């Protein structure tokens, strides 16, 4: 009489890699690098925030384009490809610092900095920052001399940092297309604009000149800014060619910012993203997008590298 | 190999065999039959999940752009920002790599262990009332009905019972 | 198991034997005592020793400051320099979670190891004066009194001696 | 008769995982992730300065709490939270840069760089710098006008790196609270400086205007810096609002430069260091500071990570 | 050991087996003779070979310059450089030591398993016709010529052939 | 009668580490760290320009020294220590990421920008960029007043990226010895460049005054760069001590560069360079330059590390 000992195996096993072979076939194996991409942002379960066409930078100037958004308030920050951070020509001065910064901020509360004016227009507008017809950056003040050549009084205004967070302030330069242009809006000869607080001193001279036509225009404001403590003052002296700002912003909270080309989708959830989608996956790691964000799997090279789930297979 | 076992001293396994990874398979008087042994199967299936359960888990570690694909970043920082995360991609695709080629490994060895576990389990349940065939088999020198072809998968056959039975049928 | 000893066919260890990992355990004429056998024991704690070794050590590479808690630096390079520690911290915390992991089933199936390793030298020993009665001991078909034992013990029992007395009383 | 094998076990081992199990008792297990701090700096067998309420970067311009620092000799630096780099309100220019240079540099050696002036005075001071009484920054001197008002002359004053190792090179622009006040001390009209090595060259204007008192005072004197190679000459070129440097800072050897809030203990030997204090261990990870510096295990995450150094706990 | 074979029951190797890992060494009427196992041999290269053949090999992944030798780089970054690159090569200096330390430990083992796995093969060959005497070897029970020792070797040895006369000489 | 069974050995095997212990001989092992040098550029099978005294830079703006590189093309960039990117004194701003570029960049294919002028010389030579005698940067052109002393009018200059690739375009801002010398060459007062693309808008103001003699001269000219992308025009506004481009650069393809001490040799092929020379390797880890580029093994700090390729030597 007899008993044989024995094991399962099935016809179609599948190859994995071990230390010793390539390719050795085992009963069941399962995937390790996640592939399957969904190609929706999964923004379920977070205020999220599509700013489309407003650049993210553009929430703190306030052209058109970011009128919805100059208070806004977010747990996700999505960036468009079309966004623009601007309507009147120009760029900001350390540009990518500030949008991590606000990427993270879980959005953004303005305050009035109060700053009024006498012996000067308070109210300059292009046709580049459309409204009802000619308007400017929402959050800012371009000021003129009040007559065409008239001096622009040499000014100084303050803003005391009232609150508990820390502020963030901006203000333009305005570089007119000619001396002529600039003469024309703010008076003659050397224009200065100092700033200070107390972490803080820098000056600034317009610089003006032809450059090519953005929106028609072919002037620029480049935008600069810093961070003011609670308690501190910032104090800007100056004699024309400044965009004073109206407003400074607080930050909210935490928030994730991505920048993206698909759609949203308050139906599925998810913490990974990038531009394509949104990876789900409780996989170790990903073979999607080097430069997803989020808690994600980590980014490998390779499409596939499977783990055996059973023994070898050993057919007949 | 390693153990020995599977894809050794057993040449090839059981396409019949569906309600286990192990399993016995008899032959006596009322002829052939096979059974799956449930302990030695749910003690290689927990290991291996155990494996899975290790693997298939939560980063919570968050990580955030430092970059833009819109506006590029300045291109020093930049081409830093590049080589700083394609040297971190050959680290990981190293790690994970190495690490499913040598779970992979283990998880063979592991089955194969638990495969030559059960065969010296059976052996010593038969004390001198069987020899090993070298092929995976014991050649029972005892007559060996259903209920006792039981009594070796459950646990409890007594050799005592049929030690002299078997004795005399070994010469 | 791996091996199958430990926590396997020697179902559970002895809380009394306190001078080794290893050890005898026997039953005759003079009555029951317990010894540790010290070669298996020292072959085991050098072996984990030896990774102890390897890992309690110095690393000699210096890192400085890139960073400043006082006064806080730019923030996009300290972004950057915060997402590329981070990403070494994931590595290291892998690293480390893994090594643990995987010296650990080793150290595990490496004292089960010396166990076989023990319970197979005493079997061939023992030749055919004994039998394995399944649960990591011998019946011992002859007389083996204290001073037996310390033969089986100390690697000097001869089988030829009591081959005779064995053979006749298997039957 | 009978023999049994078998082996050791206890009633309490402790739990550690694996690759198949999470908490598997053992018989013994040892850590292998540090946690236990020794909470002052470990000094022993290293030149150690101990900067108290100097700030790193003081020790080239020498404020009053620098005095001690001037000519530092170091193999290790520590910077405390109350450091300051400044009497008369400022900042470096390009800070962080340079302090990176100091914590490595074992200290600084100065040598004079010889101006002698005519024509101007040669010893502003300021009650911001008290030594008995009114003092200034010691290794610079601010430069005014003969008498309030007068012209400050042009001039020209160059230093030839003597030396065979590299020199840091100090000014400072002095921005006056005014236009009136910058006029007081330096006479009227645009105020240039021009600074050039041969790698270099550069040019400061003031910047006068109100901003928040610090230290009572609203003026503010901005530091600049460069590195003069051996053979090489540096030329200030300027007509006031200058603020010059009297020595070159030359570095001694190597250093490494921690920051920390505790004390320093010269019977304890360390070589990893945190500002919470100092690592001392064989293990090869530490879960104390991920910022941690010197020779250190590495940063993990995890608290514990238990390293099997017995077999299966099997007991009844 | 692991496995228990090589430097273990087998007390050393064989400095005059030249035609592979692991062999064969009898003794009979025509006297001593030795021969290397191909099989047992060719699995334990193959494995070893497959090793090697998974670390020689191309990575692809280009990196370029970020730093400069000729007109050094801003301080700042380069402290941050320096600080990233001697980051990763720790991490590479650890994986590497680990690779190779883990690596040659399962190889050891591996060459130990092929061992165990001929010596048991032969075992089963011989069922009750032999004895493991404890050292490597079998008490073949029998005559057996240079033609039997080679059955032996090439794996047609029939027990049944010579188990009455063994039996018998076993007593 | 008797079988034995066995294994191999040898008198003198080779020590290797484990888990579990350092040094255990072993039959045969292998060596897994590559320290094995070959001092020269193995550049066979690929187009390689040895650059000699050209500096990288200076293919693009095109001193002397680079004359047979203005239009280069490669596969393998190899600088040199003798490399210069200049003939009058001076240095490139953000100079290692334009290398950075460059050295990637398959080289370099020029385009006239079309920039013609009048009421100004079109025509500055200098004696540091010898051709038959006082020549200038080739690409460059050297604006001046009319004659000494005269007005520098007031221009503008717009190059459009007509062509499907991105574009490298430079200018200059000369950085006169004196604003004595200054006046002599474009005139009085102040002086400013403006430059601006759509991505990009910044400004430059000359520095004039003393430093020391650098091949002679006194005065400097810094070189500033931008990447134009494709339809997208750059516009340059400017009124003197402005180097102007004559050609822009657009790249070829891909390249990888290397920075060498040894000599090309076209007869060894290789992936991996560092500038001691080649490392031609299939093993996975070397230890030769931690800064080594192309395809390579990864640094490690260990010279050896040893695989085992047989059992445990076990001799008698
Ligand atoms: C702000 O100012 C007032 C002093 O008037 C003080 O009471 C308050 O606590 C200050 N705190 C901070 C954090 O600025
Ligand atoms: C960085 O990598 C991305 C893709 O992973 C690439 O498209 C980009 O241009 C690279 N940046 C630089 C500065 O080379
Ligand atoms: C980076 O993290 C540190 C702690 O590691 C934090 O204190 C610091 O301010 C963070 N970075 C930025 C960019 O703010
Ligand atoms: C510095 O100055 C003099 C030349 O007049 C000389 O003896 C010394 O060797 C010089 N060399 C360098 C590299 O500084
Ligand atoms: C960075 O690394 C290299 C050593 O590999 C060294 O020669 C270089 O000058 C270092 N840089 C700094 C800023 O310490
Ligand atoms: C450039 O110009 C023409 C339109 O005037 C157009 O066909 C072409 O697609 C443009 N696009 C790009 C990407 O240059």
């Amino acid at each position: 009489d007899k008993i044989c000992l024995g094991h399962h195996a099935v016809s179609n096993g599948t190859k994995v890699n071990t230390l010793t072979e390539r390719g050795v076939e085992v009963v069941n194996a399962t995937e390790t690098v996640e592939r399957t991409n969904i190609p929706r942002i999964c923004s379920k379960g977070k205020r999220t925030v599509d700013l489309g066409q407003c650049g993210l930078l553009g929430t703190i100037t306030g052209p058109p384009q970011c009128d919805q958004f100059l208070e806004f308030s977010a747990d996700l920050i999505i960036e468009r490809r079309e966004g623009s951070d601007v309507c009147y020509p120009g760029k900001f001065v350390n540009e990518e610092a500030l949008r991590q910064i606000l990427r993270k901020s879980g959005g953004i509360d303005k305050e009035a900095m109060g700053f009024t004016y006498s012996g000067i227009r308070t109210n300059g507008a292009t046709s580049a920052c459309r409204r009802s017809g000619s308007s400017f950056y929402a959050e800012m003040k371009w000021l003129l001399s009040n007559t065409d050549n008239a001096a622009f009084p040499q000014m100084t205004k303050s803003y005391k940092n009232t609150r508990k967070s820390p502020a963030i302030i901006v203000w333009g330069i305005h570089h007119s297309v000619s001396t002529a242009e600039q003469t024309k809006l703010y008076g003659s000869g050397n224009k200065l604009v100092t700033v200070g607080s107390s972490n803080y001193q820098q000056s600034f001279v317009p610089s003006p000149g032809a450059r090519p036509q953005v929106n028609g225009l072919s002037g620029r404001i480049d935008f600069h800014w810093l961070i003011l403590n609670p308690n501190d003052t910032v104090t800007f002296s100056f004699n024309g060619a400044f965009i004073a700002p109206d407003r400074a912003s607080f930050l909210r909270g935490k928030s994730m910012g991505i920048q993206s080309g698909v759609q949203v989708d308050a139906d599925c959830e998810g913490d990974c993203y990038h531009s394509g989608g949104t990876i789900i996956s409780k996989l170790p790691f990903q073979n999607i997008d080097s430069r997803a964000v989020g808690k994600c799997p980590r980014y490998v090279k390779q499409r596939s590298l499977l783990l055996a789930t059973g023994m070898k297979n050993v057919p007949e | 190999g390693l153990f020995g076992a599977i894809a050794g001293f057993i040449e090839n396994g059981w396409e019949g065999l569906i309600n286990g990874w192990y399993g016995f398979r008899h032959q006596n008087a009322q002829g052939e039959g096979t059974a799956a042994d449930y302990k030695s199967t749910q003690s290689a299936i927990d290991q291996i999940t155990g494996k899975l359960n290790r693997l298939i888990e939560k980063t919570n570690q968050q990580f955030e752009l430092i970059d833009n694909e819109f506006n590029e970043v300045e291109k020093q920082i930049g081409n830093v920002i590049n080589w700083t995360r394609d040297s971190i991609t050959e680290v990981w695709s190293y790690n994970a790599e190495l690490l499913v080629a040598m779970e992979n490994q283990h998880t063979i060895d592991l089955a194969d262990s638990e495969m030559d576990k059960l065969y010296e389990r059976v052996k010593r349940q038969l004390r001198e009332n069987a020899e090993e065939d070298g092929t995976g088999c014991f050649e029972i020198f005892h007559k060996c009905d259903d209920d006792c072809m039981a009594s070796i998968r459950n646990n409890t056959y007594d050799h005592s019972k049929y030690r002299e039975e078997a004795m005399q049928n070994r010469i």
